[PDB]
RNA sequence: UUUUGAUCCUUCGAUGUCGGCUCUUCCUAUCAUUGUGAAGCAGAAUUCACCAAGCGUUGGAUUGUUCACCCACUAAUAGG
RNA sequence: AACGCCGGGUUAAGGCGCCCGAUGCCGACGCUCAUCAGACCCCAGAAAAGGUGUUGGUUGAUAUAGACAGCAGGAUGGUGGCCAUGGAAGUCGGAAUCCGCUAAGGAGUGUGUAACAACUCACCUGCCGAAUCAACUAGCCCUGAAAAUGGAUGGCGCUGG
RNA sequence: AAGGUGGCCCGGGGGCCCCGGGUGUUACAGCCCCGCCCCGGCAGCAGCAGCUCGCCGAAUCCCGGGGCC
């Protein structure tokens, strides 16, 4: 699954369909994290195959929505669990970003993944996600931001628009 | 990581007289001047306080690379302190078996000729580095003394000297010759 | 564990410190643990004696001053080599016995000096030997047929020096220190009173 | 050496993007590049915004760094920031910049007639000063 | 890919098939020289390794021989 | 992707520093410095094993009731421990491995010792004040990496790409 | 409860004022959650506060400009 642009997050239930054996099986509810209703189906599918006797042909999908973001203004600390396939060997793992919605987390882990081990996007399966607070938040790149008085300058400015002149007298400055 | 801030404070006597044109360091006091050029590092040095008691030096945004140039700065201008108010005395003994080293002095000590090692007939005219003065003490037999301001002219033009007077093609396990240093300190304690 | 060890400290700081209000902080600097059991044996029954980290003892004493601000004024006190000496049965005499006792150990080649140190003039006890330890540094010594003999008597080291191999082979030769490594006395303490 | 330093409650002039030309307060801190931002009396609403766009001023209202849009309504209308940022030189030549975009034919020509005699004027007056720096020479 | 073999895509209305002589340049996996590290390196002599291929690497008896073996000098009588 | 001769529009697989038509986006998040870097199916070449180069992870110990270096001082007592043996008295084998002061002290790391001497080790006081230590794993880079006319990510070149 | 505002204590910078450090829970700054007040009540509404997040038109129509024939 290619993750362009950015995520949403989908309630999707389902169960298997009526037999003359049991007339009323369990529903099932996942949290599938996906650009469009029918890429989540498909891998709401694949999950329920890979735990349960079930597959897309012998059941039938009862709901999927779209879910929002309860506190959208709010900063959060998300804290998601992974479940990443090696070149060589699987591995779990256990990661802290910072971000605003769940969303934009998860796509920011997608990123780093990308970034520091080359995971393409198929391989990942996602196990779970929880808001974590301050206090309970390991990672130093983390931690470092729970501070009132922050403060921070802007020192080497690399300018943009840099063609708009591409023929001036003056140097550029930058250091204001 | 990229880590949001380092720093580190040097809290400076009052006899000296500290200046500075942005990175490029002046320090005046009692045996002369010391100026010296950090522009390749990229620093925040604030010259903040009454009485010009210390120095505090910021560095926003670095990496493990980028943190190993504080502490460096915050001992160079240490060492420069040294340098103005007390100097620096290097000590050096000629170490020798049978042929003794006979040494003289041109130059009122910036120069050294060295005659008679291991009985050659090549002589080593090592010039020492400008701002070095080279004295043969009194009341000691093998015994070179260095003095100046900055350590790394004196340490620099020691070794000069050291690797001058090398033994090749030899076991130099058994050989044992040549000068050598002994103390490190200064002109005046404190 | 460390952690459980060090809360075991807090079990013994707390309890003999509210029960018994009286140390004597004294200060057991560089003195071995056998001479230590000696003085541990003499002061067995009557005394409890106590050493640890720094910064255990700041907090035990922090948890101190709500019950008890006795032991305010021992923060400051527990600071160099320094120990609390705590005890019910006699204050003059156990002070007098904690200055007295230290054995004489071997003279460090090394540590400051905080007097003067001193070589008497005294036979070397051995055969034909290398004379040249003595008479590197200026000492007069004879060979009085065979067996060296020493003519004067000089004072090598002063005040503030650093012991020398050279000059700490006499001592280490002879096993007598010219100062006992010992236990010093900082300050006595009876139930919030300070005597210098 | 550093003057004007990123603290929760500074104003910034927007550079570019959709809000462009606009005030606003930055009221937290995300991450390395990236912020939370808010101008309620500029007609800019509470939004992510990252450091690299913006570019930061020396004013600085006070206010708490989760505050609700409330207590900086009130804040901001307290100080009176709006007043003094058109006091600043930096307003008046935008204001000129737009101008001189707006700038009408019939006033264009109006305007070169007035360079042409404003110059005639300073070439003469300067004229007569360097032959007077001369005169004082000699 | 300096041996040898395995293969048959190219040429049989013809690519002159073994060795030596003469001559140029080229590779480095360094025999010796220059500078240096390590040795169960005291000195001498001798071993192992790094930079380095710019300059050198012979005269003869026997065999068509390449190869082989031997005498003599050498700093060295390295390989393609 | 398949063709009669043409005008207009739009697309595929590929691409957009300049050669060479097109980003002269205020494009988004990160990694990496190589005195042999790297650059898009078939493709025209390299591996096992390393790295206190660096970026992340896992597990297990440690931590503000405050370590771990560091400088110093002790750096040892039952005890020549019993069984082995000839001796393990800290230092072939083999049995031992409990206790004391305790801040901590093994029937002992090395030099040096049949074991001591001499130098020396684990363990803790003095000061010190926040995060520290060990073993694994995978990411990029590096080592491992030699052949003959002068030479080829297509060239020029590229390190806020 | 705290990413601790005023108060208190220690420092450091000025001779009553300014800057660091330490306890702590509203006080002249705030945040978090439960219950009850006609889903508490008022406009407005996928919001010209011309881009905080979408999917659509028998539940949708209009006007304008260029090119080629
Ligand atoms: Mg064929
Ligand atoms: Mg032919
Ligand atoms: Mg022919
Ligand atoms: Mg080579
Ligand atoms: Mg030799
Ligand atoms: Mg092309």
């Amino acid at each position: 699954m290619k993750a362009s642009g950015t995520l949403r997050e989908y309630k999707v239930v389902g169960r298997c369909l009526p037999t003359p054996k049991c007339r009323t099986p369990p529903l099932y509810r996942m949290r599938i994290f996906a650009p469009n209703h029918v890429v989540a189906k498909s891998r709401f599918w694949y999950f329920v195959s890979q735990l349960k006797k079930m597959k897309k042909s012998s059941g039938e999908i009862v709901y999927c929505g779209q879910v929002f973001e309860k506190s959208p203004l709010r900063v959060k600390n998300f804290g998601i669990w992974l479940r990443y396939d090696s070149r060589s060997g699987t591995h779990n793992m256990y990661r802290e970003y910072r971000d605003l919605t769940t969303a934009g987390a998860v796509t920011q882990c997608y990123r780093d993944m990308g970034a520091r081990h080359r995971a393409r996007a198929h391989s990942i399966q996602i196990m779970k996600v929880e808001e974590i607070a301050a206090s309970k938040c390991r990672r130093p790149a983390v931690k470092q931001f729970h501070d009132s008085k922050i403060k921070f300058p802007l020192p080497h400015r690399v300018l943009r628009r840099q063609h708009k002149p591409r023929f001036t007298t003056k140097r550029p400055n930058t250091f204001f | 990581m990229k880590t949001i801030l380092s720093n580190q404070t040097v809290d400076i006597p009052e006899n000296v007289d500290i200046s500075l044109k942005g990175r490029t360091v002046i320090v005046k006091g009692p045996r002369g001047t010391l100026r010296r050029d950090f522009n390749h590092i990229n620093v925040e040095l604030s010259l903040l306080g009454k009485k010009k008691k210390r120095l505090r030096v910021d560095k926003w945004w670095g990496n493990r690379k980028e943190l190993a140039t504080v502490r460096t700065i915050c001992s160079h201008v240490q060492n420069m302190i040294k340098g103005v108010t007390l100097g620096f005395r290097y000590k050096m003994r000629s170490v020798y078996a049978h042929f003794p080293i006979n040494v003289v002095i041109q130059e009122n000590g910036s120069l050294v000729e060295i005659r008679n090692f291991l009985g050659e007939k090549y002589i080593r005219r090592v010039r020492m580095r400008p701002g070095v003065a080279c004295s043969v003490s009194q009341a000691q037999k093998d015994e070179l003394v260095l003095e100046g301001n900055d350590i790394e002219l004196v340490s620099n033009s020691a070794a000069l000297i050291q690797q001058a007077t090398t033994v090749k093609n030899k076991d130099i396990r058994k050989f044992l010759d040549g000068i050598y240093v002994s103390e490190k300190g200064t002109v005046q304690q404190a | 564990d460390r952690a459980t060890w060090k809360s075991n400290y807090f079990l013994k700081i707390i309890q003999l410190l509210d029960d018994y209000p009286k140390c004597f902080i004294v200060g057991a600097d560089n003195v071995g643990s056998k001479q230590m059991q000696q003085i541990r044996m003499s002061l067995r029954g009557k005394a409890v004696v106590l050493m640890g980290k720094n910064t255990m003892m700041r907090k035990a004493i922090r948890g101190h001053l709500e019950n008890n601000p006795a032991l305010e004024k021992l923060l400051p006190h527990i600071r160099g080599n320094v120990g609390f000496v705590f005890t019910k049965e006699d204050l003059t005499e156990i002070r007098d016995m904690l200055l007295a006792n230290k054995v004489p150990a071997a003279a460090r080649a090394g540590a400051i000096a905080p007097c003067e140190v001193t070589v008497p003039a005294q036979n070397t006890g051995l055969g034909p030997e290398k004379t040249s330890f003595f008479q590197a540094l200026g000492i007069t010594t004879k060979i009085s047929r065979g067996t060296i003999e020493i003519l004067s008597d000089v004072q090598l080291i002063k005040t503030g020096d650093k012991v020398g191999a050279s000059e700490a082979t006499l001592l280490n030769m002879l096993n007598i220190s010219p100062f006992s490594f010992g236990l010093i006395i900082q300050q006595v303490f009876d139930n919030g009173s300070i005597y210098n | 050496v550093f003057r004007r330093f990123v603290e929760v409650g500074r104003v910034a002039y927007v550079s570019f993007g959709p809000h462009a030309g606009k005030l606003v307060a930055i009221v937290d801190v995300i991450d390395q590049n990236r912020a939370l931002v808010d101008g309620p009396c500029t007609r800019v609403r509470r939004q992510a915004m990252p450091f690299k766009c913006m570019q930061l001023t020396d004013f600085i209202l006070k206010f708490p760094h989760s505050a609700r849009q409330k207590y900086v309504r009130k804040a901001w209308e307290k100080a009176d920031i709006n007043t003094k940022w058109a006091a600043t030189r930096w307003a008046k030549k935008i204001e000129a910049r737009e101008r001189k975009a707006k700038m009408t034919d019939f006033d264009r020509y109006k305007v070169m007639k007035a360079k042409k005699m404003r110059n005639r004027i300073i070439k003469n007056e300067v004229k007569k000063l360097q032959r007077a720096a001369l005169l004082k020479a000699s």
